[PDB]
């Protein structure tokens, strides 16, 4: 089955977009390159995770 | 919903962070310069995919109006149904409940491969009735609302 990775990716990408709205979430620990996380980073991070959610949406629609 | 408040100014700043040169358009190179600074290593194919989802016309770059359109989007139940379908792909019996071990497995080992600490926060947010299966219809609703 080939909708398995698209479905997983869609779940994972929605949750990461929903968890980024919590400033104390564990989802901020993945950015190991960045020493200290200022608010001008979290802006770009939320924008990126939103874009990643919309193509997780598009890839899943093309497989469901 | 509601009429956009000062979040227009919050999005204008956020738009300005990608728009390094100030020409009013976000390019693939401008998006890649931001992502690599965060430690990510995306392919030019991935950049084009992200840019194409938010570009409403065809000019291949994002302006601020399309940026606002994108940042102002939980499409009623229409986007709940899709997450509900994605969960159903792993609901082997078709009952509406998935095992904690199974959910932990798919989230850690395939797709976008989330960390163990993220999956812990994930299973924790759905207060398990003891050591029982997790209902994902409650997950979809907690996420969207
Ligand atoms: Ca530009
Ligand atoms: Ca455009």
């Amino acid at each position: 089955n080939r909708q398995i990775p698209a479905a997983a990716s869609l779940i994972q990408t929605a949750w990461r977009c929903y968890a980024a709205e919590n400033p104390d979430s564990s989802t901020w620990k993945i950015y190991i390159r960045i020493s200290q996380l200022r608010e001008h980073h979290r802006a770009t991070i939320k924008v990126i995770r939103r874009m990643q959610y919309f193509v997780a949406k598009k890839k899943f629609q093309q497989a469901r | 919903d509601q009429l956009t408040e000062e979040q227009i100014a919050e999005f204008k700043e956020a738009f300005s962070l990608f728009d390094k040169d100030g020409d009013g358009t976000i390019t693939t190179k401008e998006l890649g310069t931001v992502m690599r600074s965060l430690g990510q290593n995306p392919t030019e194919a991935e950049l084009q995919d992200m840019i194409n989802e938010v570009d409403a016309d065809g000019n291949g770059t994002i302006d601020f109006p399309e940026f606002l359109t994108m940042m102002a989007r939980m499409k009623d139940t229409d986007s709940e149904e899709e997450i509900r379908e994605a969960f159903r792909v792993f609901d082997k019996d078709g009952n509406g409940y998935i095992s904690a071990a199974e959910l932990r497995h798919v989230m850690t080992n395939l797709g976008e491969k989330l960390t163990d600490e993220e999956v812990d926060e994930m299973i924790r947010e759905a207060d398990i009735d003891g050591d029982g299966p997790v209902n994902y219809e409650e997950f979809v609703q907690m996420m969207t609302a």
